[PDB]
């Protein structure tokens, strides 16, 4: 019942892997890295972060108790860049294109 | 302009690492060609550095603005990273000459309006007072960029 | 290698590399063997040498290059020579 | 590594390059190349201590890390005369002016 809807989890998040939507997707594969991008600020904003390879090794590690907790994560990876940035950045603009493909996908999931 | 930053938008993941003795001063050569000083970096440090594809770069010394090598050159421009490996920047010193370097420890111990009050040639207070300079070494790189095509 | 000496003001002479010595644009015109400086004393001179040594090792060196030292006192002394010595 | 020596004698400086494993006879055979002085009419000094013929540089003391291109180490050399050795005697260089008020 449950695991078969957190497989098609996984085969949501191949797609947003995929270098079909690699153009808006790159942002979010893996953790934010405060260092390069320099974000002294981001650790006090950002409470809980989040990112594509973590999601990817949690489905692995079968940490996800049902496919609702697999959405709050990959809702909060997009909740995170959405609250740090400002509604103009370009990061936004990208994580909404992702997040629209995700949100078509998480929707026609079978049950 | 000719020396300049293509406004890619593609990710290239660089390590900044100073092995030399100087604090380095990161330079960007913006879009237009404009260069913005980045934070400095101590000496026998280094860090990741979320730059783009097509992106120049040029490092100096954050007190004096004397040039230093990246890679062996002057200029440093990230490629698209493999299973992405980050691109390493290794900052080190060139082989001065003995005028400019010794320059660069007059220049240190003496103030600029002190440098007419040195026992030494008429033709070095014009020396001393042409400090390094970014812009200027800029128009040089173009130039010789030009005479390479 | 070729050995050529370079004389201070003070007659110290220096035993320096021909190839060493080149690195001086005024030394590659006063040769094209044995040279004599008029002017330039001794701890200046041995301080060139130095640098030729420093110089011809760490050119074209992927092993990362250290610092050439030069102390406070002798600056302005090295300055001018240098200058002289077009290197 | 590569040792960067001034093998020097009364007002006399020879700059050569050496390594760690090079022994002192090897030296030697460089101040013969030189000097015209063959190595038993030779005596190479580390500060006041002699140095024995067989023994390599390293093992002397003089490392790659001390002994520098820019900033070499100095070894003393005396030679024989009438079949008996001079003492070590090194000139040396002139001084520096004392430090001008603007560079203080």
């Amino acid at each position: 019942k449950v695991s078969e809807q957190l497989k098609c989890c996984s085969g949501i998040l191949k797609e947003m892997f995929a270098k079909k939507h690699a153009a808006y997707a790159w942002p979010f594969y893996k953790p934010v890295d405060v260092e390069a991008l320099g974000l002294h600020d981001y650790c006090d904003i950002i409470k809980h972060p989040m990112d594509m390879s973590t999601i990817k090794s949690k489905l692995e590690a079968r940490e996800y108790r049902d496919a609702q907790e697999f959405g709050a994560d990959v809702r909060l990876m997009f909740s995170n860049c959405y609250k740090y940035n400002p509604p103009d950045h370009e990061v936004v603009a990208m994580a909404r294109k992702l997040q629209d493909v995700f949100e078509m996908r998480f929707a026609k999931m079978p049950d | 302009p000719v020396l300049r930053s293509v406004n890619s938008r593609e990710p290239s993941q660089v390590i900044f690492c100073n092995r030399s003795p100087r604090v380095v001063l990161p330079v960007w050569l913006n879009f237009d060609g404009e260069p913005q000083p980045y934070p400095t970096l101590p000496p026998g440090t280094g860090r990741r550095i979320h730059s783009y594809r097509g992106h120049l770069w040029l490092f100096r010394d954050a007190g004096t603005h004397d040039g230093l090598l990246v890679n062996q050159t002057e200029l440093f421009v990230p490629s698209l990273n493999v299973d992405g490996q980050p691109i390493f920047a290794n900052i080190t010193l060139p082989v001065y000459t003995l005028k400019e370097r010794c320059l660069q420890v007059v220049r240190s111990l003496v103030k600029p309006e002190n440098y007419r009050r040195l026992d030494i040639v008429r033709s070095l207070y014009e020396d001393l007072e042409d400090h390094p300079n970014v812009q200027k070494d800029l128009e040089r790189l173009t130039q010789e960029r030009i005479a390479h095509q | 290698m070729m050995y050529v000496k370079l004389i201070s003001s003070d007659g110290h002479e220096f035993i320096v590399k021909r190839e060493h010595a080149l690195t001086s644009g005024t030394i590659k015109a006063m040769l094209s063997n044995e040279v004599n400086f008029r002017e330039i004393p001794s701890h200046v001179l041995s301080k060139v040498c130095m640098y030729f040594t420093y110089k011809v090792r760490y050119t074209n060196s992927s092993t990362e290059i250290p610092e050439f030292p030069i102390a406070p006192e002798i600056a302005l002394e090295l300055l001018m020579a240098a200058n002289f010595l077009d290197c | 590594m590569d040792v960067f020596l001034m093998i020097r004698r009364h007002k006399t400086t020879i700059f050569t390059d050496a390594k760690e494993s090079s022994t002192v006879f090897e030296l030697k055979r460089i101040v013969e190349g030189i000097l015209k002085r063959p190595p038993d009419e030779q005596r190479l000094y580390k500060d006041d201590q002699l140095l024995d013929d067989g023994k390599t540089l390293g093992e002397c003391g003089f490392t790659s890390q001390t002994a520098r291109p820019q900033a070499p180490a100095t070894v003393g050399l005396a030679f024989r005369a009438d079949d008996t050795f001079e003492a070590l005697c090194i000139e040396p260089f002139s001084s520096p002016p004392e430090l001008p008020d603007v560079m203080k």
